[PDB]
């Protein structure tokens, strides 16, 4: 559906300029319901959390179909210099600061150590702080040349803990979604700092229950005090 | 009815059956009296609580067809003949027709589509620009009345990177005065709304015997004389 009939189906389903007693929402009201009710089905979507789909990020082909145009690749060579690790051989690389949740997350290794290995592909654990000190030791679970161990930190960074020096970082990860904005809103006013008409990328096949959620939001923000 | 029968009817139903008749009214009273019942007929029946019926306008058959010879359609001049201080930084002057006396419907044509124009309370004004976004719906634009000289100027809102074709107005016309005889006269022309000639009721043929008993109590109001009756017949003004 396109942004003209967002707003006509979404009048529609409100039953806008009806006989009976209605609800009408300005087009800056209906892209604010829209863009909430994107960002909350999608994370519901996510997470599993939806009592309706009741599956995760990719485990059926629906949800596939839902969530496909948001996962975005990204890869980085550099790292950041000056800053206090939880070890020696630890490096920090930035996120692309439009991440949401990271699903695949995989790091190359550059070392004359492991011979012939060179550029071996490792897999990048997210490792939590109480598990951190018992596995820099642990052989089966710790830094090897088949795995890094990767914490968050300030300022959107990843803190990469290796025992081979590690050259290239690749991710793959949840996207912010492009706001739902059916008008050229006026000086001022943004959604996720956007003024101008913006898409939803989402396939078709979603965009109707989006619809559905924020009619359901609507009807929540008008009738939560009567 | 043209105006010979207005007046002929008039002096049948004030003093040619009455008893004690009264003295005739001349044509000039007549035609003072008839267009202040024309006016008061029209202002009853627009509004529905003028009326023992409780209906306006288009509430029923009868209330379409008596002011349906006085409905017009007009536009609005844009007003950018001479500078001007509009309240709202971002509305479009516009001239309503000189002739208007009641605004009915309003639409405004943009390269957007058109869109009905909603006129907007004052009270209403402050509660809308209150909010973060400060525009019309979708199908919808604003409009306020601004600074007037002579005829009623408007202020058209409508959504940010928009712009105006043309401005229709349909309106009720202001009503034609009834004057049964030519004014003019050696000792001085008198007019009703500024005419002198002969001037036929514009208005359907079936407001004509409402109108003409409107006049007759007003007539009689007014030889009665007292504070009372015009005091109760000043209230179907409005």
């Amino acid at each position: 559906m396109t942004n003209k009939e967002f707003s006509d189906g979404f009048s529609t389903l409100l039953n806008s300029f009806g006989i009976t007693p209605n609800i009408t929402l300005d087009e800056y009201e209906k892209s604010t319901f829209l863009t909430n009710a994107q960002e909350q089905l999608i994370i519901d979507i996510y997470s599993g959390r939806n009592i309706i789909y009741g599956k995760s990020f990719e485990q059926t082909e629906e949800i596939r179909r839902y969530l496909s145009n948001l996962v975005e690749t990204y890869e980085t060579s550099t790292k950041v210099t000056g800053k206090l690790g939880l070890s020696k051989d630890s490096v920090f690389f930035e996120i692309p600061q439009d991440t949401w949740f990271i699903t695949y997350e995989v790091a190359f290794l550059k070392d004359s150590r492991l011979g012939c290995l060179d550029g071996i592909e490792a897999s990048v654990v997210p490792l939590p702080q109480d598990d951190l000190y018992r596995a820099k030791d642990n052989p089966f679970r710790g830094p090897s040349k088949d795995r890094v161990l990767r914490l968050d930190i300030k300022s959107d960074l990843a803190e990469l803990i290796s025992k081979y020096n590690v050259d290239k970082y690749l991710m793959r990860y949840i996207s912010q979604p492009t706001p739902i904005i059916l008008v050229d809103l006026p000086d001022g006013l943004s959604i996720n700092g956007v003024s101008t008409e913006s898409e939803c990328e989402l396939n078709p096949v979603v965009h109707r229950a989006i619809l559905e959620r924020a009619v359901q939001l609507a009807i929540i923000s008008k009738t939560q005090l009567t | 009815m043209n105006v010979n029968e207005f007046s002929n009817e008039f002096d049948v139903l004030y003093n040619n059956i009455m008893s004690n008749a009264a003295p005739g009214l001349n044509e000039y009273e007549k035609s003072v009296l008839l267009t202040k019942a024309q006016e008061e007929i029209v202002k009853n029946y627009f509004e529905p609580a003028g009326n023992k019926y409780g209906k306006g306008l288009d509430d029923s058959p009868k209330r379409q067809i008596d002011f349906s010879e006085l409905i017009k359609v007009g536009e609005g001049v844009l007003n950018t003949s001479a500078p001007t201080i509009t309240f709202d930084k971002r509305a479009k002057v516009y001239d309503l027709p000189a002739d208007l006396f009641l605004v009915i419907n309003e639409a405004v044509d943009t390269n957007a589509g058109t869109k009905q124009i909603v006129p907007i309370s004052y009270s209403d004004y402050t509660r809308l620009m209150s909010r973060p976004y400060k525009e019309p719906v979708k199908y919808q634009a604003w409009r306020i009345i601004t600074t007037s000289i002579n005829n009623i100027s408007v202020e058209l809102i409508v959504n940010s990177n928009e712009t105006i074709t043309d401005y229709k107005v349909r309106y009720i016309r202001r009503p034609a005065p009834i004057i049964t005889t030519n004014l003019s006269s050696e000792y001085g022309d008198v007019t009703i709304n500024g005419v002198s000639t002969v001037s036929e009721c514009e208005l359907n043929p079936i407001i004509h015997s409402e109108i003409l008993q409107r006049a007759v109590e007003l007539a009689k109001a007014a030889y009665q004389g007292d504070l009372q009756a015009s005091v109760e017949l000043g209230q179907r003004s409005e």
